[PDB]
Formats: structure tokens, sequence, C-alpha cells
RNA sequence: AUUAAA
């Protein structure tokens, strides 16, 4: 069984696999205000130059960010590519809890923000 | 002031969680062909896990008569709520208020999430595109704003010199129509923010506008008694028809997603339904609003069921083909109900009234004695 | 882009059943229908239902009824099809198919009243006196068909236009004992639902409208208006008592026109919900919400409750026949039923879509009745989930086969009838031993003094004799003509003697010793049946031999006028007297192309077919046919079949009676078998593993099986390649086995595997679980199946949220209270070696925890030489109502090898729960992506990395309302939403980002999602609530997709059934294509095979020709049936069931259609047979 | 950090 065993696709190079790798049919992002933070990382921008500064539909990311974005988890990240906080799901990178650090002990033990003591 | 930096005791909030209903429906669909194979939910409190969402009970739209009060969501600003809209996946409720702010309430536990000063003038219109990307809002100052799911304003332009009452998207969302107090409907190109046509002929304030689900038709309602309802061709800009449907001030025009029905609410205390294929004769007339009928909302799942709001605060429920109201709450709000929004699963209804609060209504639990203030 | 749909397994599951005169007025028949299937059953007296006729429709039956028309020899069948279609059909003598008398369409937009979505199935009802039939259409239009050219023009009644404004019709039944056809309608003028009962209680009403056929007037008589809100079906009481019995969920009502209503309360749940006067029925605490009932005799009703319990309800009456009381008797429980009908008195059929439909026999006890199961019709239930795995018992001789050896395990049934079905398409022999015997090409096994004593081999110039017994050894002793080849060898008489024929002559054997030998162009083919021996020379000379007791073979030259050369022969004995005019028959084919049947003791012609080789659909009395065989099969060899081999093409005929000539005709039966020293391809066998049938040799060996059920079964056997010759073999070392050669010259001594049943469309083993089977997953390592099962227990507590922790309210009610059913979920371990559950390997979940998903996931690990490890992952949710927040758990289990418990070899396998932790939301879907676990938790999709025993969050993305299904290929995830649509997601490893590539913007209630794989094209196959199959493609450069952010559907197909599970296999032109298989919720298995554009266009012209130029059952339109959701459209999927009609046509019809569509029959046949060949898996 | 605790 195990479809991966009987019906393997590793030897097949799919068209959409080429399309996403070559950023195929990616129209420039209209309305320079928006950000599209749920988009893929621009692989063209990683290698060298994309040629679309802010007009690219895909994320032009930077490695200096260390703390995860609290608004991105809530789905309200307005900054987008100009966001200083990491759009990753690393729990170690979570910001420290405002209430545990200052207001003694946090109300809910289920909060994702880091507790220091 | 409130800034998310104040300690308070942990609260376990009231929830209307649709997940148990969906899971139960996912199990039933496996072995039940349709409603006739569905085992009956008993009117007892112990049958809490047999409930399914409205998609499960397609043959009985009476489930979605949501007269069970859940929660009242009021801002600390305490200003009238003019428009309520659900985020397309039902994650959040967004309310547009007279202060011009957007307030976001969690779709499961209906508590405050965030607030943002969206418009300078009262928010009159709020609509999401057919693709879930875009939320278009208009204000009393005549400005139209473009938003996304992250509530980031992207584009701003002034569509009308007077108050914009309602906006409606085309099926492909490439174009939309706005109605204003200047008396004209205007067709816009979404991507270029350019007005394609100006639609003139009502002669008074245009209070509502709707786009046909598939055809490319625009229906408008106005204060003008001579031209209460008009049909337009958004490409040519021409007036296809005029419908003398109401005596006074058609407040809402909603085209059913089936593409056949026009639902009109007016200040003459009447909601009327029309077949757009045969406009000369009026279909069912809905009577039962003691005061003016101000808001209507077709159910997302049940195509014949819709909720209606009144200027007295009454929230009534109607079905196509049924003469009388299938349900209602005469004192749902203390003030005129401005907008009604259904959750994408039509199990929760939200109402924003001229009173400074917004309320959430869910389906009645099987086996409960509806002796509360809103029922008996 | 292009594909062809084929069904590999016909749907199983019956929704309608009735007892009517299908064939003639002398006997009644059990007529049952399912999803696009019609079955006619006879009752053979142990009692067994044997199939008499089966028909397929291009549409799903929505309602079934029968009427006896004026001056008719049969009952016409009234079949209803989705939307507004009524088709009146009869059985046709002559051509053994159905005959469409009238087809009615009521599909006008005016009748729909502006409601585009149809939620009401069309329901046909028949007057008891046969005066008229009524079909309720769209819930508002009542179509009336008057009966007396047997039909009068129909008219439509708008029930809204009637008095009292019905407006919500629950049930409608014609009433007995009226001068005019009186239709009782149960309806809700004002509708309510359980939950608003406090403000709207008594909502149901009945009206009896008297239908005047001529004046077309229909006044209302006998209105009642305060019936309980939860009134389910109503049933019309027969003539003596009359009236109607109304089933309610919690109460039972008897209503009559004059008598005041009589009603009883079935449980204490009627108290605050019904103001109707109800009297507590004593000793019964039941519910009638989803119950099937039928009247046995009068004043007695058998009711099949939900849960399967059977009750006998008695209407207790006074002398003047007024119902004054109800009597309830609880008889034995049985299957979950969808329909019920009474056969001959004492017999009751329980039609079942969930579990096996079974025939019951009830007898009065020594008022009360006892029920026993006499027969059961196998039902692969609603196929919730399916798992592919490899069978454990493949013989060592087939281990080096290049194609994978694999089977299907299906979660079937529901509740008490929940089961696992093990499905194998092909038969796999269990080889006992192999003999390397080259040169010999044909075999014969004969019984000697009922084991087979001798095995006779024919070589090119010699004959080899093997004495089979305790040891199989060659006999060099005399008796058998080993000098040259043998044409045929068999048993003559009653197995007392052995008959051996060579080109030189015919030899009679007592065993090892020869009794006598008779010398006799060389003999090329011999036919032996009973004391009759017929041999044919190369030039067509025919002589017959007869056993005359002294025994001895006696020469009797047949009187035959050779206007044409005889090219093949057959002998047949008719045990069951279908061959009316133990009798003996000779079947003969001439060179001109004529087929002749002869009374065998004499030689008078009885049957004649003018153009036999062309393959006519029906053979009626008055090229190069190679082999012909008549065999009687079934119970006591009742139903005979004709087997013909012409031009590398197999065509096989069923025989049916039809009135000094033979009162029989032959009907062509469809199949998908292609045939692309005279050696017989058809080898009749009796009692191979207790099975009687014929083995077809050749490039595609097949098993033809007909049991007492009477259904033709065709099972392929291709694991050993083409089979040259075949013979039955009953031996001490080979009990009721068989014998065949491989093409390499290997002789196989084999037996049929015992764990499978071959009386189904596929070899199947059904494992009863007595509980609902939700998900099944195959674990490659440890080679076991994990099954997520749930069982129902009474609910005793109502969870509450008090703001601090969960607070449980104990349900305190009366003794007459029906407790709600609460599901308890378990994950079990099933061994393929012995399909019993593995002991002490069972995971029990929490009290309210529901398995929402369970899959086998390959997660990367550093243990094996590869990366992936292959665990079993389950997603759960605690279902505690709307008021309580739903949260879930992710369970990752490994099946490990351990030393088995002494005396329990099955206990070598055991769960190892590596991860079981509470998640921050409901876990609704699970998947794996490049060694990472992908979970839909609430309105987000998370991607996890599995550490030693911890799950590490890698990335997430915000998703739609409720993701109930995810499947991944490479680094792409296809997520299905319950209401919104499918979504396409990609994960980038270098930057831990999960993004949305594209999605379908339109709403869609998706059932399940898979992939369509081409050489480079990837399609997202989607199942829908409206029973549609959609293929979506990611086309960023296409204009219709705005920037690639819209997924575009590129192929559309309406399968008649819901699909919840998908799996794909490689094709057996097809370099990188994968066949996507699916199991339907109606018990069927279907295919979606990718196709080239040119072949698609050719077969599309063929499909249009077959749609236009061929009559179809019930007059239905094949093209309209496969249209999208109309029961926009992108017709790029061919209907292989329609394309199979080309194979069913005669050669002349095929050629005419090919010239009309401007192509070659050879080209069309090549395309069709290639599609059949590449999909020969399982 | 844009109201994380409304
Ligand atoms: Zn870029
Ligand atoms: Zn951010
Ligand atoms: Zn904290």
């Amino acid at each position: 069984g195990m479809q991966e065993i009987i019906a393997s696709v590793d030897h097949i190079k799919f068209d959409l696999e080429i399309a996403v790798e070559q950023q195929l049919g990616a129209q420039p992002l209209p309305f320079p205000g928006m950000d599209k933070s749920g988009a893929a990382v621009c692989e063209f921008f990683l290698k060298a130059a994309c040629g679309k500064g802010g007009m690219c539909p895909f994320r032009h990311i930077s490695g200096e960010k260390t703390v995860v974005c609290k608004h991105w988890l809530r789905g309200l990240c307005k900054k987008g590519d100009q966001c200083e906080f990491l759009h990753e799901y690393d729990m170690t990178k979570m910001p420290e809890c405002y209430f545990y650090s200052k207001f003694g002990e946090c109300s809910n033990k289920e909060c994702p923000f880091l507790h220091i003591d | 002031t409130f800034d998310g930096k104040r300690m308070r005791k942990a609260v376990n909030r009231k929830t209307i969680d649709y997940n148990p209903s969906v899971i139960k429906y996912l199990e039933n669909r496996i072995w039940q062909r349709d409603q006739r194979d569905m085992r009956a939910i008993q009117p007892d409190a112990g049958y809490y896990n047999d409930l399914v969402p409205p998609i499960g009970m397609l043959n009985n739209p009476m489930n979605a008569v949501t007269t069970k009060f859940v929660r009242t969501s009021t801002n600390k600003v305490k200003c009238p709520v003019f428009v309520v809209r659900w985020t397309p996946e039902g994650r959040r409720l967004v309310t547009g208020a007279s202060s011009g702010e957007f307030t976001l309430w969690n779709g499961l536990t209906f508590n405050f999430e965030t607030i943002l000063q969206a418009h300078d003038s009262p928010v009159r219109a709020m609509t999401w595109s057919h693709n879930d990307m875009w939320m278009l809002t208009a204000d009393h100052g005549g400005y139209v704003k473009y938003w996304q799911s992250n509530m980031n304003n992207v584009k701003m332009f002034q569509a009308h010199k007077e108050a914009i009452r309602e906006a409606s998207f085309s099926p492909t969302d490439n174009k939309f129509a706005t109605c204003s107090d200047d008396g004209t409907v205007r067709i816009w190109d979404f991507l270029r923010c350019h007005e394609e046509r100006i639609l003139r002929g009502h002669g008074a304030d245009v209070k509502c506008v709707d786009w046909h689900p598939t055809k490319g038709l625009v229906v408008s309602g106005s204060k003008d008694s001579q031209q209460p309802i008009k049909f337009w061709d958004p490409k040519t800009g021409q007036s296809l028809a005029t419908l003398h449907a109401h005596k006074n001030t058609v407040m809402e025009v909603k085209l059913n997603l089936n593409g056949n029905w026009l639902l009109t609410a007016s200040r003459d205390h009447l909601c009327k339904l029309f077949d757009i294929r045969n406009l000369k004769e009026e279909l069912q007339v809905f009577r039962g609003h003691k005061k003016e009928a101000t808001a209507v909302a077709w159910h997302p799942v049940h195509e014949g069921l819709f909720a209606s709001g009144g200027s007295d605060g009454s929230l009534l429920f109607w079905h196509v083909g049924v003469e009388k109201e299938v349900g209602g709450m005469e004192m749902a709000h203390e003030g005129m109900i401005w907008s009604l929004a259904w959750h994408p699963l039509g199990h929760i209804l939200c109402s924003g009234s001229n009173d400074h609060t917004s309320k959430f209504w869910t389906r009645n639990r099987p086996g409960d004695k509806m002796r509360d203030r809103y029922n008996l | 882009m292009y594909a062809v749909y084929k069904q590999a397994h016909p749907p199983t599951g019956l929704e309608f059943s009735m007892y009517c005169n299908f064939f003639n007025n002398s006997e009644r028949n059990l007529v049952v229908a399912g999803t696009s299937q019609l079955y006619v059953y006879r009752l053979n007296r142990r009692e067994k239902l044997e199939l008499a006729a089966s028909f397929s429709f291009f549409g799903n039956v929505m309602s079934m009824a029968s009427v006896q028309l004026a001056g008719a020899k049969r009952d016409a069948l009234l079949l209803s099809f989705k939307d507004a279609k009524l088709s009146v059909v009869e059985y046709d003598p002559g051509t053994h198919d159905l005959k469409t008398l009238s087809l009615h369409y009521f599909e006008e937009p005016e009748l729909r009243d502006g409601f585009v979505q149809n939620v009401h199935t069309p329901r046909v009802r028949v007057d008891p006196d046969g005066r008229c039939a009524a079909m309720l259409v769209y819930g508002t239009r009542l179509v009336v068909l008057p009966f007396r050219s047997s039909f009068l023009p129909s008219y439509i009644i708008d029930v809204r236009a009637l008095d009292e404004k019905l407006l919500n019709i629950i049930d409608l039944q014609f009433l007995h004992g009226y001068y005019e056809p009186t239709l009782l309608i149960l309806f809700e003028p004002n509708q309510t639902w359980p939950g608003r009962v406090a403000v709207r209680q008594d909502t149901c009403s009945i009206v009896a409208i008297s239908l005047n056929i001529t004046q077309k007037v229909h006044p209302v008589i006998w209105s009642l208006t305060s019936l309980p809100f939860d009134c389910t079906q109503a049933l019309a009481v027969p003539k003596p008592i009359g009236g109607v019995v109304v089933f309610a969920v919690n109460s039972l009502l008897y209503l009559n026109q004059s008598v005041p209503p009589y009603g009883v309360a079935l449980n204490s749940l009627t108290t605050g919900t019904t103001a109707f006067p109800l009297r507590t029925q004593e000793g019964v605490r039941i519910t009638l919400d989803c119950a099937q009932a039928t009247f046995i005799s009068y004043d007695k009703m058998v009711i099949s409750l939900k849960g399967g319990e059977i009750y006998v309800l008695t209407l207790i009456t006074d002398g003047m026949r007024s119902v004054r009381a109800f009597h309830f008797d609880k008889a034995a429980a049985s299957v979950l039923t969808t329909s019920m009908v009474t056969m001959e008195p004492g017999y009751l059929f329980l039609g079942s879509r969930l579990g096996n439909s079974l025939l019951l026999k009830y007898t009065e006890k020594l008022a009360t009745y006892s029920f026993e199961v006499c027969d059961s019709i196998l039902n692969i239930g609603p196929c919730a989930n399916a798992a592919v795995g490899e069978p454990a018992f493949l013989s060592e001789e087939f281990q080096n086969s290049p194609e994978p050896d694999l089977e299907i395990v299906v979660c079937s049934g529901h509740g008490k009838n929940g089961a696992l079905s093990v499905l194998q398409k092909s038969i796999r022999p269990q080889v006992v031993t192999t003999f390397e015997l080259p040169g010999c090409y044909d075999m014969w096994t004969v019984i000697a003094p009922r084991r087979h004593g001798f095995l006779i081999l024919s070589r090119e110039d010699s004959t080899m004799i093997l004495q089979t017994g305790q040891e199989i050894m060659e006999l060099d002793t005399s008796g058998f003509a080993t000098q040259g080849p043998t044409v045929f060898a068999g048993n003559i008489g009653d197995n007392r003697y052995i008959v051996q024929v060579s080109p030189l002559g015919i030899r009679l054997l007592e065993g090892v010793n020869q009794l006598h030998f008779i010398p006799v162009a060389p003999i090329v083919q011999c036919a032996v049946a009973d004391p009759y021996v017929v041999i044919m020379s190369a030039e067509g000379h025919v002589t017959m031999f007869l056993l005359k007791s002294d025994h001895r073979l006696a020469l009797h030259k047949p009187p035959l006028h050779h206007q044409s050369k005889v090219i093949t022969l057959c002998l047949y004995r008719d045990l069951s007297g279908m061959f009316t005019t133990p009798t003996h028959w000779c079947l003969l084919v001439r060179e001109n192309g004529t087929m002749e049947i002869y009374q065998l003791p004499d030689w008078r012609l009885v049957f004649l077919v003018k153009n036999f080789p062309v393959g006519q659909r029906v053979l009626v009395d008055s090229p190069l046919v190679k082999e012909v065989l008549l065999v009687a099969l079934g119970s006591r060899q009742s139903r005979p079949y004709l087997l013909v081999h012409v031009d590398q093409e197999l065509l096989i005929y069923e025989a049916f009676p039809h009135d000094g000539n033979l009162k029989v005709r032959f009907k062509k039966v469809p199949h998908n078998i292609n045939f692309r020293g005279r050696v017989a391809r058809f080898r009749y066998f009796e009692d191979i593993y207790g099975y009687s049938g014929v083995f077809i040799c050749g490039p595609s060996p097949h098993w033809l099986l007909v049991t007492g059920r009477g259904a033709l079964r065709l099972h392929p056997m291709a694991i050993d390649g083409p089979v040259d010759s075949f013979a039955p073999f009953h031996n001490v070392n080979c009990p009721r086995g068989f014998l065949y050669f491989n093409r390499q010259g290997e002789l196989r001594i084999s037996v049929l595997p015992a764990y499978l049943s071959y009386d189904a469309p596929w070899p199947v083993r059904k494992i009863p679980l007595r509980c609902t089977a939700h998900y099944v997953a195959y674990h490659v390592e440890s080679k076991v199946y994990a099954v997520a099962t749930s069982t129902n227990t009474p609910c005793a507590r109502i969870p509450r949220m008090t703001g601090e922790e969960k607070e449980f309210e104990t349900i305190e009610r009366d003794e007459r209270y029906i407790h709600p059913q609460q599901e308890a979920f378990s994950i079990q371990l099933i061994s393929p070696v012995s399909w019993e559950a593995i002991p002490n390997a069972r995971i029990e979940l929490q009290e309210w925890e529901h398995v929402t998903c369970m899959k086998t996931v390959s997660l990367r690990s550093e243990e094996t030489v590869s990366g992936l490890k292959g665990y079993v992952a389950a997603g759960t949710c605690l279902m505690q109502g709307e008021e309580v927040t739903c949260r879930g758990r992710i369970l990752i289990m490994d099946v490990i090898e351990v030393v088995p418990e002494p005396g329990q070899p099955l206990t070598k396998n055991k769960f190892k729960v590596l991860y079981e932790k509470e998640q921050k939301g409901p876990v609704t879907a699970l998947c794996h992506c490049n060694g990472h676990l992908v979970s839909a938790i609430g309105q987000k999709i998370f991607l996890w990395s599995l550490r030693a025993s911890e799950l590490t969050g890698m990335a997430f993305i915000d998703t739609q309302l409720y993701i109930h299904q995810m499947i991944s290929v490479k680094n792409f995830i296809l997520a299905a939403d319950v209401m919104k649509s499918i979504s396409l997601l990609r994960y980038q490893e270098e930057s831990k980002t999960l993004s949305l590539v594209s999605r379908d913007a339109k709403p869609l209630e998706v059932y399940s999602v898979d992939f369509m794989v081409d050489n480079a094209q990837l399609g997202f196959l989607v199942s829908d609530r409206d029973r549609n199959l959609m293929v979506y493609m990611y086309l960023p450069e296409a204009k219709e997709s705005f920037g690639g952010m819209r997924l575009l559907r590129r192929a559309d197909f309406h399968v008649g059934a819901h699909v919840n599970t998908f799996w794909r296999t490689p094709c057996r032109v097809w370099e990188n294509k994968h066949i996507t298989w699916f199991a339907t919720l109606d018990g069927g298995i279907g295919l979606l095979l990718p196709m080239q554009e040119k072949t698609y266009r050719r077969l599309l012209m063929l499909q249009n020709a077959l749609t236009t130029m061929l009559p179809h059952h019930a007059g239905l339109n094949p093209r309209a049936f496969r249209m999208l959701h109309v029961d926009n459209a992108v017709r790029n999927v061919l209907d292989g069931e329609l394309l199979n009609r080309y194979l069913y046509l005669s050669t002349m019809e095929r050629s005419e259609l090919a010239k009309k569509i401007g192509t070659t029959p050879d080209i069309i046949l090549d395309d069709l047979l290639e599609t059949d060949r590449v999909t020969a898996h399982f």
C-alpha cells in the first residue's frame, strides 16, 4: 500500500512545480499599500535581484528579525515586508509575556508568550 | 483607556462553536443520503451532540431561525452601529460605527479583538469581494476605502460628494457599484478606481444598491416615490426597468443568490419579493413589521429564508412561500436595526442597531423553554 | 485535462424494494433498486434469493413503484429519477431487457417556483386499485397519471393552489376502500424544528383529496390539523380496517375519516412537545423517527426501528373494525433497513443500504412471531474510507512478479452493521507444488474408482499419463494410448469409465485397463456429455458414439445434411428443463455462419441462427467461430450459458425461456474480456472450492462463476500471465483445487484461497466489527491495519462551562426516557494474516473524543537508512456541543514488533503512542508534507516537525471555515473546506513559510480531494455533495485565473454517487500517468484514468454516437446524466459505461457506427481495450 | 509593535 510506494511521483517534474519555481504568471502587485503577508518568499530576490521593490507579489524577507510578529499570529500584520518581526512559527522566538514580566504571574498558563522567572 | 496592558482575571467566555456541529455532519453524511436518513433530534437538553449546521438540515430551514440570544457586543465609544459584516471565513465580525471606526469581534467567543479608526465620517457601507481578498467600505463623507483581511487600508478615493449608502461587487470583483445621497448610482473599476458610468434617474437619495449574482444587473432603491426601484445595465449605463414597488423609501434591495428573486425592504412597513424575470407582477409580500422595515439578509445556506430588521428593533424571520413570519423577536434591539449579517455557516446572525450595541443570535437549543425576554 | 471514467465495482446497497409480477402474472418477484441499479430476484425454496434480472440506468432511482395496467401480462414499473422524471418500464419477453412504455419530463422552471436548489426527491405513489399514479414533484407539484395506450394524458396539481395551503409535504399515500383515488397528504402548513417547539408545537396536518380523473377536480375531505410536529411517514391501512397510521418520532397515531383520532405516546419525550391527546402505551419505550414499516396480513405491521430492532404492531379492533388499542411485540433485531416488503406469506425482505440486505422468515409462535434469517445479499456499505495494502499470503511462485500485489480494505456499513471489506479484483492461486513439464500443451483430469485419479497430458507426438493420488507419479503401464497425442479425455457414463480419443480412434477405459478401442480426416475436436460422444474430423465429418450396456461405445452416424461445413461442436445436457422442446442437445456451427441446435438422440433441428459470428445481442430462431460451449450453471444447474470464441473476441450468452422448436432465446451479456493442436479455452468445472463455473484460458484468464445466487461473476487471473490449459483437480494434497499451465511450461497445482468469497462482484471478505468503522490505515512496517471505530453508548451527562472548569449535569428523566446516543471512539489493530483484531492492541480515547482523521504519515527520522519512518497519525476532537469550546488532540502511534504472548501468535504487534497531546483547537484534518506533519487545527493549518517525542511548530497559514481533508504531493498541500472550496498550498523548506498558491473562489461543499497525475500535468480531483467529480488545474498564465490566484476547473463529470475516499495507482502513452480510484458512499468503486487528447476526441465522437443512436434503459439520456450538478460544465471526462456499449454491439453495428463517425472499428476497439488493460489492478 | 487582558 502506501500510495507514496506504489504510485511515486518523485521522478515526475510537474508543470506547477516549474510554474512556482519560475514565478510564472506573477503579475505585479497593484495598489502599493498592500503587503500580502500570506504569500510565498521570493526565491528570485534571495538569489540576487527580483526587480520589483514592493511591487512583487511575493515576500522579500530579511534575516535580522528575531522575535515573531504578534499581529501575524492574529492575522493583522499591516506592515508586511516592512515588518521588523519574524513571520515564523518558532515558539522560542515568541515575545516575552507582558503580564508575566510586569504584572507578577500571567492569568492563563496557555498563553504562547514566553515566561521568565 | 484600553491598550491590552491591564491585568484582569481569566474569563471563560460563552461560545457558539460550530466545530461539533460540522464534525457531527461529517459523520452523518457518510451513511445518510440526505435529510430523510437523518435521525431526529429530540427536543431534550441531552441531545446536544446531534445538532448539525444548516447545510445538514436543508429540508428544514426552521433551524436557522436564530432567536436565541448569545451576547451583546458594545464598544466603549457607544455610538450607533450602521453596518455589520462577517469576515468571509467567519473568523471575525466587523462592525462599522457612526464614529467611523471598525470593531472586530471574535467569531467563536464574541469578545472584542481590535478596533481601528477606518473613516473620518460614519461608516455606511461594507462589503467583501466574491474572492475573499477585498473588503470595500464607504462612509458618509463619500469616500471608498479598500481593505484586506489584515485590516490594512490599501486604497482611498472619493466616489461621491455625498453619503454613500451601499456598495456591491460584480461576480469577478473587477467592478463595483456605489449608491449615494446625490441621487446617482456609479459603476467603478476596482483596480483603477475609475468611474465607468454615472447612473441617473432616481431623483432623490439612493438608499440601497445590489449587483446581480451572475447576470450583470444593478438594482437600486431610493427615497423617490416616482422611481423607487430601478434596474440598470452597468456597461451601457441605461435604465432597463423601473419598479413602482413601495410607497416610501425603499431601504434595502437584495438579490437572492439563485438569481431569480429581488428582496426589497421599505419604510412602508413592508418587505416585498419580486421575480426579476417577470417584474410586472409582485411575488409574495411580507407583512408583520409594525414599524418600518430597515434591514434584510438572505440566509447563506437556505435560499428561501431571510431575516429582517425593523426601525422599532424587531427582528423577524421569513421564508419564501410562507405568508406569515416563521419567527421573530419584537424587541430584539432598543432602536432601529441598521444591518444584519449571517455567519458563513448560517448558524449565527448578528444585528447592528441604531442603539450603540450589536447582538449575536444563534439557533435555539433543542429542549429549552424559550421563556427569556426575546421569546416569551 | 482529459480522462475517462470507468466503474470497477458496481454499487451495492438497496434503497427500494417491492413484490410484483415482473416477468408474468403467474409469479411475483422481489424487485429491488439501488443507486442506478435494478435487480429482480426469485425465491427458491433452505430458501435463497436467486437473481433473475439486473438492469443499469443512466440515472439514480429516486422512487420505485409498480402498477398492473389494463389488459397487461406484467406489472409496469414506475421509476422516478432526480429532478422531475417519471419512466414507466416493463420486462420485455423476446428481447430479455426492459421496455420503456412512457418517459415523462416535468423539468420546467415554472414548476420550480424560482427555487434553483431542489431539496425534495420526486416521490411516486400508486392507487391500490390501479386507477392512477401520483408523483410529487419539487414538493409543490402533484403529477397525476390516470390509467385506463394504457395511459391517459397526465395533469399537474399545484398543492399550494389547493385548499389549506399544504406547503411542506412530509408523506403522501393512497388510501384503501374509496370509490375515487384518495390521496392522504401529511404536511406542515407552518414548519418548526426540535428546538423551537416551545413556541410552535403542533404543526402537522393531514388532508385526504379525492381525485376525479375525468373532471380533474380534487376536493379536500377529512382534514386534521393539530398533529405532533415530528410526524414522520404515514402508512395506509388495508381495506378491512382502512384509514391511515401516522408515524411520529415519539408517538403513534391511527386516523380514520369518521372515528376520532387514536394516538399513543411511545416515550416520555411527548410531554411538553405535543398537546395532541396521547395515551401512554404500556411496555414500549421506542422511537419511530427513521423506521421502515410494512403490513403483514391486516391489522399487523412489522416495523424496523433505527438501530435494527423489529417490532410487530397489532391494531386491536372491535367487531365493527374500529381501532381501540395498539399492541407492541419486540421480535429479534436485524439489519439497519432502508426499505421493507412482504414476499409470499411468512417471508419478509429487509432492504439495506447499511449492511447486508437480508431475507427473513417469520412464523407465529406457539399473535407473536419469531424471525429468522434465510438469506443475505452482500452489501459493501457506504465506503467511508479505504486503505490499500498488500495481501499477506502471496505464494512464493508469484513473488518476482513486476506488478505490485496489493488489495483494498474498505470501512463499510454503519453502526451494528459496521464492517471492514477486503477487496481483491483478481484471483490469486495458492500454489501447492509446481511441475516443470515442457512439450505437453493440453491436460485432462478424470475421476477413477470423487477424487481425480488420472491426469492425462498431450504432447506433440506422445501422451503422458500421471496417476494422481497420495503421490503423483507417471504411469508407463499400458491401457492409455501414449503412442500419439490425445484429442480429448474425459469421464463417460457416471464416472465409471474413462473415454480417450486420439486422431486414430476412440478408446474406452475401465481405469488402468482398457475395455475396448474403436478406430475411426483426423479427429480435431471431441465433445462428450452423458452416454453421448461426438467427434469431428478436420473436414467437418461428424459421428456420434453411445454407451450401450452389455458397457460399449456404439456407433450411430448422425443424419446431417451438409449444406455447409461444420467448424465446431458442443454437447449439453439440460437438467433444469429450460430446453423444453435429462434431455440431450448438440450445438453446431456451420461454415456459412449459422448456429444450429439438435435434439441429440434423434438429430432434428430445433434452433437456427442465420448470422451467428457477428455477435447479435439477442439470438432468435431462424467470422471463424473457433470454440463453443454450453454449460448449465447456478442452483442445480438451472441457468444455461453459451460461450463463443470468434476472431480474438469473447462473446457469451445467457439463455432465457421464450415461447416444435426450442422455446429458448439467448441474450448477450456484457463483459470486459478480450482475447487479443486444438485446445479449448473454456474449461467447465464443478466444485472448485465448492464453486461451479467455467475457466476461460488465454491472454487474459478469467473465472466465470455462477452460484445459487444466480449472478454472473467474472474474476480475472493474470498474476501468472496467460494460461494455456486448465482442469479441475480434487486430490488429498489439493482439496477441491485446480490445475493449469503457465506459458513457460510450468504445471501449477493450486487451490482457491479460503478467506475470500467469490460470489461477489469482486472477491471479498467482510469482517463484521459490530461498530462503525471510520478510518482505516495500512502500516507498511509490521504490515497491519489500524482502524478507528466508534460504538454508541447512552449519554448520561451534559457538559457545561461554568467559567472555571467543565461542569457536568447528570441527565435526570423518567423511566420512559430515550437516552441520546453518545459515541465512544477506539483505534484497533487488524492483522491481514488472520483478519481478526489483534488482542491487547487497542487505543481507547476519551469520553467525548471523536476521531476526525486518521492516516499513515511518513515523517522524517534518523533511524532508518532513508529519512521517512511511516507512523499512524490520528486527529481527534472533543464533541461536547456548541456551548463548549471544541479542542482536539494529535495522536502519533507506531506499530512495533514484540515477542508474542504464549499461545497468541497474533500479539507480536502492539501500538506505541509516541505523541498524544492536547492541541490549541480542534484537529480536523491531518496530512504529511516532505516528512513533516500537516494538521488543520481550527481555522489554521500547521506544519510540524516530529522530534524524539515532541512536535515542533514549523509554519502555519490562515485557512477557511473548516478544513476536513488535506492531501499533499511533494511540497504542495491540497486542503478541502467543508463549504468554501479546495485550496492549494506550498511549503518552502529553505524559508519555513507556508503559503497559498491558489484557491477556488466559488463556493463548493467538497467531500474529498485527490490528485490527477499526468506526465507533467497535475490536476486536483474534487468530490462534491451534488455527486460531481471536478478536476482543477493551476494555470498562472491562463487569463481566466487572474494571476494564478484562481484554480480553474478543467474537467467535469457527474458520477451518480458521493465519493469520500480516493487512492491512485500507476497504469499497468502511460509512462507517468496514474489511475485515480475512488470508492463511493453507495458501495461502488470507480476510476478516473487520464487520456491523450486525440484518443479523447475519437472516443468523444464515439460517445456522442452511442448517446444518439442507442436506446437506453428507462429512456434516460447518458449525456444529460453526466452533466454537472443539473440533476459552466467542462466535458473532458468520458463515460466508460457508455463506451462499453460499443463492445456490446454486434460487428455489423460496430462497423456501421464507425463509418458514421468516420473511423475504424479496429481503432475504436484498440482504444477501448487499452483503457481496459491499463486499469487491471487489484 | 496596530488594543495581548475589552
Ligand atoms: Zn520578488
Ligand atoms: Zn509582522
Ligand atoms: Zn503569559
